[PDB]
RNA sequence: GAUGUCGGCUCAUCACAUCCUGGGGCUGAAGUAGGUCCCAAGGGUAUGGCUGUUCGCCAUUUAAAGUGGUACGCGAGCUGGGUUUAGAACGUCGUGAGACAGUUCGGUCCCUAUCUGCCGUGGGCGCUGGAGAACUGAGGGGGGCUGCUCCUAGUACGAGAGGACCGGAGUGGACGCAUCACUGGUGUUCGGGUUGUCAUGCCAAUGGCACUGCCCGGUAGCUAAAUGCGGAAGAGAUAAGUGCUGAAAGCAUCUAAGCACGAAACUUGCCCCGAGAUGAGUUCUCCCUGACCCUUUAAGGGUCCUGAAGGAACGUUGAAGACGACGACGUUGAUAGGCCGGGUGUGUAAGCGCAGCGAUGCGUUGAGCUAACCGGUACUAAUGAACCGUGAGGCUUAACCUU
RNA sequence: AAUUCCUUGUCGGGUAAGUUCCGACCUGCACGAAUGGCGUAAUGAUGGCCAGGCUGUCUCCACCCGAGACUCAGUGAAAUU
RNA sequence: CACAGGUGGUCAGGUAGAGAAUACCAAGGCGCUUGAGAGAACUCGGGUGAAGGAACUAGGCAAAAUGGUGCCGUAACUUC
RNA sequence: AGGACCGAACCGACUAAUGUUGAAAAAUUAGCGGAUGACUUGUGGCUGGGGGUGAAAGGCCAAUCAAACCGGGAGAUAGCU
């Protein structure tokens, strides 16, 4: 799996920042309108994370116009064109699915507070 | 199908399966050579070899983590005073498996499998 | 992932809160409707005084999945519930004058620019 | 034992 | 038009500028080298038989040591061939590499398949399952009726039944060329192809065009 | 479900053709003891590639 | 001295009197869209409400929701709702027992496959010396569906409304094949949380049991809902049909002689099996170059010597597999296990200290543990051999090489 | 209607669509007053119908844990013919 | 039949619990008289499930779901 | 107080699956009904075949019931196979 390894990270973004599951995330990805090329910013609390190397992935859940959306964004995509820790929440789970059932004060999240 | 699996089920549940090999590593550590059918032999080395490798560094948290894996003290000593200084050396295979021709009750295979060191 | 039976919450103010998908239109054995898709519904419920009524029978466009969308890079868009927007049935024209919740970019057609246009979010 | 009447 | 014979590294991924994901199976092509040329005075056809790759000479018989030898090779995984079209011609010992396909577009991409052994007709044939309930009686995934009574009083040729599965010869049309390194001897095709990672495979100019 | 007529003597013989054993192609012998044995396998006096592996 | 019945489910196969798609002739065929007839069976040819129903009506789709044969196909394949055992009741008939193609509620569906058949997979022998490979392709099978949008073009046509043929492009439905890169499922062999109880002397820390105790996540593998590809162009001969030239019959005439065009049908093209194709084929390499003895003196038997190429067996094993088979490897070795490093997953181990009366928190610490995965490593197990398989390969004729 | 042949009677309600169900009509083939008529709270492993929740019942099956099936050793049937 | 059946009395420990239910245990008694491998279809007994949620079917058959204590609160119809 | 309520023992047998040459000539598994009463159960006793008993199914009367079982009339008769 030599030949795969290399192939991979030879495209492979390096500024890739630091962030957790729990972490309050903006991120901006390229959107297309005709000929225009343009940004438009996802914030939201980082429910999951993989890490595959090129394959590595990460789920961003916002609450908009009052109704829950999730994205699952491809790390080392072009389209994402920068990752932002806006806040570092303190979780004790990789995953954070039990979210999806609570809204308002319930889905608080702690300040990870080092 | 059965791609890429590893570990034999043997005719067992999870909970026998695990209790057998736990007693049968106690055997193996207590009596350094002992006598199985030849497929209990090779699923042995899984679970044997390892223990012996835990045993290389001597530590509160290894001693306990051999505990929880044999629930002997006796083989936990035996692991970490006589076991993981003879082998300090080696790196892996610490058990050879030997074919002893087949059962008389059921006709199955056997195969004794004992420490490498056990020469004296 | 939307199928006959399937419950839909309405995006649109023309008075429908949740209405039932009766048929998967497009094809012959299609059992599936994605985003963008159009769906035969029919009204299971609404608010008194609206332009539309209990029982009516009309088609709507679905614009948001739990399943979600898939992005061309391999990303993918899920929402917490399903939901459409209806149709005239005759033009296939959106009937509410405002719509509810974020919508998806597979709506980006001749035929839905006048969703996008009233979307609040994309 | 089917029957037939 | 002549083709080259891989092995099925991995699948991969691949980023482009404008935002897309290619999914790409990795093959790679080492140097293929000619072992014999059919001629149609002597076969009755015209083609060329190639090796690739290398194998112990330990394991190397006699019999095909003195093939190889023929042509002044080194022995390699297997034989396979290709047949040769009117204006194509090679010689004895010529070693062909991946940039063949440098200005190929389609391929067609020939392997064995994953081996599923002895499957069902559910499986096999994607045959609907009775109910699992409603009073069914040990037939809730069985194959039914496979008849029609006296009057052909038999069961037909071809009846779809429960049998091995895959584990056979599968080709796979019209792939795209996603990129040819020639310096590394690497092959990418968009989508799958038959076989497990490491099984040999074979690579061809798409026929359809 | 059950046989309509009764196989005969040539049938259940060709049905037994695929049933004969084979005997073990050759024993093994060891290099010090000299006892015949399955190969990979040990002798009976507990011998193994010319070393008394087993005490008994 | 028994051929189980309607309907449903599953799985089908054939016919063509063709529902859709394809090719045509007329049309009271302007166009669009239709009517009718001819050729065409390659593929395709709805989900629901009610009812036991087939059917039918209705709702909403579709290019279309074809008609029939096959024990009104299919219960040693499933179902048992309906009819049609015994129970009970209504209406009705009978004085009554009872009775009703009248209706109501309830009501045991057995069979381990010998043969034929079919779907898979092996052994034996043959193919005329033996052996290891790659092939030719006689034959056989699979596949063959189609919508919408755009361009041509608001052009031809038409008073207007409306609106093309013929040719291009794109994107779908259904179906099929392949695969796990992605998105996910599973993941009782990996972590963690937690209830009751028992045990390891006890604290602490762990283990057993309670559906994996109950749960939260999850590696590999498998997998679809996931993402790649496929149906075709092209060619040959044609159906209905349209023709050219052209007599019989000074004309006319697609036909009698002679030519041309013509469809998803047919033969090919594409994919898969395939020399048991006994008609047992072809090509390229590899191996064997001894003595004698007997008479029933011939494709004869036997002894001694010899044992090749190669195969098999055994062992370690595989994304190969029911078992056989198939693939890799056996020390001149990475086949499996272990081991080392890494990556994943889980989420801050234990011990110790610091705060707090305490539960607990914090530091050491993204710690500890980590299956099948990746890259390495002979530490363990894959033995020196034995076994099978031989010793130049019939006759006749012909053409060459010769004496 | 546990009774209605014609019959899926007609009308209304419920459903996008209801031969069943509920309400009503009376043209009761062939209800009817102790072989009882019509009501009736509670009760029913009782018959029919609708809704919420719930789900592999289903669209459409996938994976996994066990016992068989399969292979080896021992013992060793049966219907039928 | 050394048969998953049937068979009346008496004794009644610990933790949790209302309990002789249930779970884990004590005293005590057992692992049920063929085993060993493999990890195909299919059958049986179970676990989990993306989106939908009765579209299944004669029929929600079967599964899933509800599930305990106190406290608040609880309609029509009632023979009260 | 209760042919009261929930629920083990105990007595029942509504549904489903398995089993159907079964472990079992009626059971097993998961649910289900009654569970202070017209309850259930031990031991012994009584009712005998055109008779018994029957909260009534032609049910039950020793795995047999629209007339038990055993022996006898008896080699009933059989225009039938
Ligand atoms: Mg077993
Ligand atoms: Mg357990
Ligand atoms: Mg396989
Ligand atoms: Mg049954
Ligand atoms: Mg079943
Ligand atoms: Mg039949
Ligand atoms: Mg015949
Ligand atoms: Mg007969
Ligand atoms: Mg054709
Ligand atoms: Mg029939
Ligand atoms: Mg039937
Ligand atoms: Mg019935
Ligand atoms: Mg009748
Ligand atoms: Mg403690
Ligand atoms: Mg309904
Ligand atoms: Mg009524
Ligand atoms: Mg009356
Ligand atoms: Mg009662
Ligand atoms: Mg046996
Ligand atoms: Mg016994
Ligand atoms: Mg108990
Ligand atoms: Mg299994
Ligand atoms: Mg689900
Ligand atoms: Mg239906
Ligand atoms: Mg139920
Ligand atoms: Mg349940
Ligand atoms: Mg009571
Ligand atoms: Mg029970
Ligand atoms: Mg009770
Ligand atoms: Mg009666
Ligand atoms: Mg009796
Ligand atoms: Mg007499
Ligand atoms: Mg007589």
């Amino acid at each position: 799996s030599n030949i795969i390894k290399q192939l991979e990270q030879e495209q492979m973004k390096q500024d890739v920042p630091s962030f957790r599951p729990g972490d309050t995330v903006e991120v901006k990805v390229w959107v297309v309108e005709g000929s225009k090329k343009r940004l438009q910013a996802f914030e939201g609390v980082v429910i999951a994370i993989r890490n595959r190397g090129l394959h590595s992935a990460f789920t961003v859940r916002k609450i908009s116009n009052g109704e829950g959306v999730e994205r699952v964004f491809q790390t080392h995509s072009p389209v994402v064109d920068s990752i932002s820790v806006k806040r570092r929440g303190a979780v004790r789970k990789a995953k954070l699915y039990y979210l999806r059932e609570r809204t308002g004060k319930a889905a608080r999240i702690k300040e990870r507070l080092n | 199908m059965r791609h890429r699996k590893s570990g034999r089920q043997l005719n067992r549940n999870s909970s026998h399966r695990q209790a057998m090999f736990r007693n049968m590593a106690g055997s193996l550590v207590r009596h350094e050579i002992i006598k199985t059918t030849l497929p209990k032999a090779k699923e042995l080395r899984r679970v044997v070899e390892p223990l012996i490798t835990l045993a290389k560094t001597d530590s509160v948290a290894n001693r306990r983590l051999a505990f929880a894996r044999t629930r002997d003290n006796e083989i936990v000593a035996k692991l970490f005073n006589e076991l993981g200084p003879r082998f300090a050396s080696r790196a892996g295979g610490y058990t050879r498996i030997l074919k002893c021709g087949f059962r008389a009750g059921d006709n199955a295979p056997m195969a004794y499998i004992e420490l490498v060191d056990r020469s004296e | 992932m939307i199928q006959e039976q399937t419950m839909l919450n309405v995006a649109d103010n023309s008075g429908a809160r949740r209405v039932m998908c009766i048929k998967v239109l497009g094809g012959s054995h299609r059992r599936y409707a994605g985003v963008g898709d159009i769906i035969k519904i029919t009204i299971k419920e609404a608010i008194p005084r609206g332009k539309v009524k209990k029982g009516d029978v009309l088609k709507a466009v679905v614009v948001r999945t739990k399943k979600g969308v898939r992005r061309p890079d391999g990303s993918v868009i899920r929402f917490d519930g399903n939901a459409c927007v209806l149709l005239n049935n005759n033009s296939e024209q959106p009937i509410g004058t405002r719509i509810f919740g974020p919508v998806t970019r597979e709506l980006r057609s001749e035929k839905f620019m006048k969703i996008i246009s009233l979307a609040p979010e994309v | 034992m089917f029957k037939a009447f | 038009m002549i083709g080259l014979v891989g092995k099925k590294v991995g699948m991969t991924r691949i980023f482009t500028e404008d935002g897309v994901s290619i999914p790409v199976t990795v093959i790679e092509v080492e140097a293929n080298r000619v072992t014999q040329v059919k001629d149609l005075a002597n076969d009755g056809y015209r083609a060329i038989q190639v090796t690739t790759g290398a194998k112990k000479a330990n394991r190397v018989t006699k019999p095909e040591a003195g093939h190889f030898a023929k042509a002044g090779v080194e022995a390699g995984r297997g034989l396979w061939e290709f047949r040769l079209a009117e204006g194509e011609e090679f010689t004895v010992g010529q070693s062909i590499s991946v940039e063949l396909f440098a200005d190929v577009k389609k391929v067609d991409v020939t392997g064995t398949s994953k081996g599923k052994g002895f499957a069902g007709t559910v499986k096999r044939w994607n045959f609907r399952t009775q109910d699992a309930t409603h009073g069914n009686s040990l037939s809730h995934r069985v194959p039914g009726s496979i008849g029609q009574n006296q009057t052909p009083g038999k069961v037909f040729k071809g009846k779809k039944m429960a049998g091995q599965m895959g584990n056979e010869r599968v080709t796979v049309q019209s792939l795209d060329v996603v990129r040819v390194d020639a310096e590394r001897n690497l092959l990418l095709v968009k989508g799958a192809v038959p076989g497990a990672t490491g099984s040999d495979l074979i690579v061809k100019p798409a026929v359809k065009a | 479900a059950v046989q309509q007529n009764k196989p005969t003597r040539s049938k259940r013989g060709m049905r037994r053709s695929h049933d004969a054993l084979t005997a073990v192609t050759s024993l093994s012998v060891d290099k010090t003891s000299g006892e015949k044995h399955l190969r990979h396998h040990i002798t009976a006096d507990g011998y193994y590639r010319g070393r008394k592996v087993i005490a008994k």
